[PDB]
């Protein structure tokens, strides 16, 4: 609360376990992370047509999220203004209204209350239904993408992808239709700090190779090599101003499809459009396979193709919900083969996911002893070995295994943290990677 | 559909039984090679939670499931449970299984198409427990001496998973 | 918080959602109305001779209610002087001594400290016992029905429930020798705030027709200035039980009585089926004649106890068919209860998410359509169905808040309707009409 | 008493299965008329933590009880719920019954008095998950070929009850 | 080795179901002196948690155990629930046991080497309620119409036991 | 939160209910107890050769205790200090390094941060692994028993031990090889407050008569550091049978205790002791029962109980030793049972704020106690008594008030003032 916490050392590139532990930071983030940025709903796709609807959660918040008779997309609070009773239990469905069962208050698709039983007869028409709207949430919509948020002084959401969206418009719009998601998703409550499964696939190359080492001996391919961590640079590492990163490993897009063969006909029958629409160093992005989130808490795989929001339920546990990421031009059994090969390796009975349960856990739990508790967790390989990119926007890291998208994502929670406004955040637009010291990496890596 | 005779019922929960004991003594490959069939599919579908009033289909083979597998996908599945680097494994935990409610049908070929309820209790490290419950639909063929399962489905009563996986066989 | 929260708006007649949420909230509650108001502990016929006992709770803590030799009644707190172990763990029963079971230390029917194992050899006769007894609560009873209370200046309880005796009386008294309390109880947790369940009875009419739906497809409101309450449904009493006929029959052999001694529009209530609440904690239907008593365990969670109310003159058969009839619709297994379960715990829980937690809940249905009424005492709002009795329990609730002592609210006793700005509302509708 | 034969205990444990499916399945209407007799007395007593010394009988039918039915009284609780107004089930809830040491005794007039053991794995919702154990002490007959129950009497193991309601059949 | 005959499998499931209704009823004399052989060791080792390259022995009955009785030293737990000075069983507590999965097997001088899973509900006071998994291998030998078990190894599930005993009989 | 805390009086001989229920206090327990005191952690038997380890608790904070390749004993938290994943999960092993399973960094047997994988490659050798250790836990060992310590401005283990050492020394040392412990340990979880076993265990011989009804002349003992016992005169068995392996043992090596320690320890030496070493290790000399209570949070603990047995006893008479005392203490144990709603109830009945508002009673025998000419100490007349509840609050509550080790040692000569009975024996 000092307005610049030692929670977070950017110099040094290191956390204080406290934030993986304590209930005050928590809160804290609540206020200042949750209720402030824009937070993944889903997709038009789980909900295409007039009257479709899905309930998610927006951290601890329950809502709603409709698509509209003129084909916009609302949300509101899923909890009636009566006496809070949540208005809807279904996880998906079509409905013109949604209706609280204790009392029968209708609220339409925008969360206005349309009717009230007995409203002549017992409350006079002296209810005011104008005042009584379950809460609204801004909706926004990037290539399909359907984001929320809570607070009105928030950049736009195309504002809040920022620079990413050079590297979202790659796969989201890519060279065909572009992607969707396809539910029902998986759900199920983890052990952990939030902030553990989302570092983890922001910037976790490292683990891959050790934590997956069986499962990367059982699919062969090029991830094998990873295996063990051993002597055998891959890839790359992006991160940007509001956070959001991911880690590629080149060529690697379909490298966990066993079978596999709709999906890598599907990106070699596309890259040609990607080159054309988006350029040749953004093709090269289009076949790799990334590690990714966006800020603060929506996971990805392009390629491998999960797609995962992380829904904080308190310090020490969550949620998450696991939907596919497909082309949504891509043939009926190209959509359910990948769909098959996502979940049967990052679902909840994942091949690889399933190793990385206790890696989360433990990471949170060890700290309810005060002793381990007061310590750092280091974030500092590659420091200096990253810096701004004469092509590729935001801040971008040679190799495919370093900490650029750790450093990258703590540097923007310690910023949220520490900013009592958006407007506070906003003041610092510009020098937001002056903590990035290395300004002439590029310039030296690519003419040497 | 008719039921089978006492003594074919007997064979079936006796064959659910070994089963068991196979998969609560981490005897995977065993329980692969001699109780499950080459052509076997084994499907956990997602069910979402839907108004009574929803008039949409089941979830089908085509559509979300945590487990849709064929044989050479479960057996990705079991052998890499035999690598010494699944960390999580070592040491190792525990499951139990209570099966109950075993009623086997006569179909078609000889082969039968059997129902049962799962209860499965998790233990690891040292305070971890879980416990799911689930439906099984399974259609078994003969292989003397025994049975192999060739379509399995298994039916969770859970919404929202309570575990940090889903990684064991039923 | 202050001495003037704005966590209720008596006004306006809305409340914060962090009533039903928020931690510091609660434990105000536990200073300020648990430890402050009367608590119904049970009724004298649930331990109707000397030496029966039963084990209850106040709030969070748990006590021993012994029927003394003298016929009276205490009550002290279930725990132990030495190292605080718990000395009783039975429901009920008889005792003239209640012993804890780790070092034997023997408390009396009323708390005190009567005997500890090798008193003269390991403690040299040292020991004041006097000094160690049982920490008591304060007992008192109407017709029956017996209250606790931990704080030493808190009114009567006849004061207490003031001129809701003059409801309570009609039923409780009534046309025969009255009504009493009939168990073993039903106890279940409810993952909700208390005051969801209190307030559902205290004047909720508007749910029955939609939540109990399914089960019914098979009048005025009250309250008054200590926040009790309640809704009646005229010439209803039965309404809700399957088989007539002992109910039936007692109703109508007692009615003209009633009529004597409580007068013509207390006989109108006698007949009708009540939803009702004794403030903080305690709930009842009259008619279908469940009985409960909503034990909070924090903020979300409580622990609801359910008996029977029977005729205490009533015939074993029909107090069985009362109790068969009141557990079928309202017990654990309620045609009815049951519907409720989830409109409770929701109601609570979606303020887990800040956002969500973040507003005022609606009770202003039927706002200035009650007020002073010639004959009832309290307010009166037109109607079984509206929100007045919802209205009075968190006007009350707030005035308990904001109070520091009982004295700070008895300064208050002549203002506490103002906030029912309709003052001559019963004379209209009564004149025009 | 006299253990019946080991072919009349499977017969009373197919019986047994089969009114678990149709509990499973919400097949209420087919349960109460296909497996309960006209004469059903069904009864839930409440018992209450009474010291050893305690001398007072054991609960009777004209006692408290959570249940305490005959057949129409049954009826209305089975009936309620194809109304299509019980929210509560509207997405519907899961619930698995796992019922063991069945135990049935030759009774008079061909009548069997038979023991189980029966735990309730009840889901709703989310994440809600609720658990019952229970004995169950039944008085079978003959229904040519089959069985109807005419006494069940349930006994919870629990005396607070950690769920919102017990609003199911056994 | 060879499972037992349908109807040997039958009579031990029935020994079984009776056990665990004289141990769910506090018959606790009857079910010591009726079912248990006098050269009984009654054992449930305790297992740690080792990494697999650990090539320590499993624990022996010389080593750490929860049990580790002959018939003696369990009489002697027997009788010291009969003492009328067990407060914590004053009111008395309620116990369940779900057992499944029982295989028999056929051993020498006509033994048999019987596997089962057993769930243990227990349940006292208001709220309190405990759950336990354990594995039982027992040696069992016929006694005049029924058994009498001669070896019994309880394995459990859980490292670190969350319930403030382990005292009650499998 | 003062310098003279008033839920701990000590006049009077009281504690406030609050001390089993309210968690700033357990916070400060933690603090200025668990962070500062010496706590058991096992025995050189447990891990009794090179590479031989043991994980453990020290309150809340798991640790790894190496026995070293020279010998000597190191412990380190179970953490990496890369993003903090538990480093072992085994209870015991032999082990030359101890691998963190999430990126795989390597911690040597002290908890040096050895080895990391593609530290060349893709650290760059830029990784300070001198500053990364698995961060040290003090260890000392007294007559094998090993112990571990957070504060580096602590006492010796020796000193914290103290004048406590004169009674240790007659059952550790012993007339022969002396005493040591045998696992594996059970483990369980109990919901009470860390306190309510300890004093149990610490002073009171009061209950079991009561308590242990079924199944079926002395003093007690406390000391500056809280330590305390009860001796129950010629009791070393007396579950164990009178010819056996333990009681010859006794008969053999009493001499030896007369010889070394003098007649006044062969006298303890024969007894039946429950003990406790401050804070929260507790054991029972005779039954051989060893405990650590591991606190969870103010209302739940989680308990592992071992076994004590000579070093030098035969395979058979450990085996027996192990047998009684797990029949006896273990967590299906005959005495040990009856134990747990004591436990629990005692602490969950402060649920209620009412019932919490008051204090509990520890003053039996109060003035029949005080400085004795042989026994060092405070020495209460009588087995029955709660002499040593006495010396254990008094500690417990000197350790509360003081800010630091420097501030408790300012007290030492000052320690029994409140034992005011001066010339009782
Ligand atoms: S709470 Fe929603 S209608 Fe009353
Ligand atoms: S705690 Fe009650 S007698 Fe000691
Ligand atoms: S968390 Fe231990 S190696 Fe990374
Ligand atoms: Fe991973
Ligand atoms: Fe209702
Ligand atoms: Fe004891």
């Amino acid at each position: 609360m000092s307005g610049d916490t030692t929670l977070v050392d950017t110099v040094n590139a290191s956390q204080s376990r406290q934030v993986f532990w304590d209930r005050d930071v928590y809160d804290l983030e609540i206020e200042r992370i949750f209720s402030r940025a824009w937070l993944m709903l889903g997709h038009k796709s789980l909900l295409p047509k007039p009257g479709d609807f899905i309930t998610t959660y927006m951290a601890e918040d329950k809502i709603i999220l409709s698509h509209q008779s003129d084909g916009t997309f609302r949300a509101f609070i899923n909890s009636c203004t009566h006496r809070g009773n949540q208005i809807c239990h279904a996880d998906s469905g079509n409905a013109k209204a949604f209706v609280c069962n204790y009392h029968g208050w209708v609220y339409g698709q925008d969360g206005s209350l349309v009717d009230v039983p007995l409203e002549s007869r017992c409350y006079h028409n002296k209810l005011d239904k104008q005042e009584l709207a379950a809460k609204s949430v801004r909706v926004e919509t990037y290539k399909g993408f359907i984001f929320g948020c809570h607070d009105p002084e928030a950049p736009s959401l195309e504002d809040y992808l920022g620079e990413f969206r050079f590297y979202l418009d790659t796969i989201w719009e890519g060279g065909g239709a572009g992607l969707e998601l396809l539910g029902p998703p998986m759900k199920s409550l983890l052990h952990c700090n939030w902030k553990v499964p989302v570092e983890n696939f922001v910037g976790d190359g490292y683990h891959v190779g050790w934590t997956h080492a069986a499962a990367l001996g059982q699919i062969g391919g090029p991830l094998a090599g990873l295996a063990g961590n051993r002597a055998d640079d891959l890839g790359l590492q992006f991160t940007t101003r509001h956070g959001h990163g991911f880690g590629v490993i080149d060529n690697a897009a379909a490298a966990i499809h066993r079978k596999g063969d709709g999906w890598n006909k599907y990106l070699e029958d596309t890259r040609g459009e990607v080159r054309r629409k988006f350029g040749a160093d953004r093709e090269r992005l289009y076949v790799g396979h990334w590690n990714g989130a966006i800020f603060p808490n929506c996971s990805f795989l392009y390629g491998t193709n999960t797609f995962k929001i992380w829904h904080p339920r308190g310090p020490h546990e969550i949620e998450v919900w696991t939907y596919t990421m497909v082309p949504s031009d891509a043939d009926p059994a190209t959509k359910s083969a990948i769909q098959r090969e996502a979940t049967r390796t990052f679902g909840t009975a994942g091949t690889l996911e399933s190793d990385d349960g206790e890696n989360m856990s433990s990471a949170t739990y060890v700290n309810r002893g005060v002793i381990t508790r007061d310590g750092m967790m280091n974030s500092t390989m590659g420091v200096g070995y990253e810096g701004p990119h004469p092509v590729y926007p935001g801040i971008v890291g040679i190799s495919f295994i370093g900490e650029t998208s750790y450093r990258g994502f703590y540097r923007f929670w310690k910023e949220m943290i520490d900013a009592p406004d958006w407007a506070s955040v906003k003041a610092n637009d510009d020098n937001w990677d002056s903590v990035f010291t290395n300004r002439n990496f590029w310039n030296e890596k690519l003419n040497a | 559909q008719v039921p089978v005779t006492p003594d074919v019922h007997y064979a079936v929960e006796a064959h659910y039984r070994a089963e068991v004991r196979l998969l609560q003594t981490g005897q995977y490959r065993e329980w692969l090679h001699g109780m499950v069939a080459e052509d076997i599919h084994y499907w956990m579908p997602i069910y979402e939670q839907r108004f009574v009033r929803d008039r949409r289909p089941d979830p089908t083979p085509d559509d979300a499931a945590i487990y849709n597998d064929d044989f050479e996908e479960l057996k990705q599945r079991v052998e890499r449970l035999y690598s010494g680097q699944v960390w999580m494994e070592d040491p190792p935990s525990k499951i139990r299984y209570f099966v109950s409610n075993v009623e086997a049908f006569e179909a078609e070929n000889g082969e039968l198409d059997v129902l049962s309820n799962i209860l499965v209790y998790r233990n690891r490290r040292q305070t971890e427990v879980t416990v799911h419950t689930l439906g099984r639909e399974d259609k078994l063929r003969q292989d003397g001496n025994g049975f192999k399962v060739f379509r399995r489905k298994l039916i969770l009563d859970a919404r929202v998973t309570q575990d940090k996986n889903l990684y064991f066989f039923c």
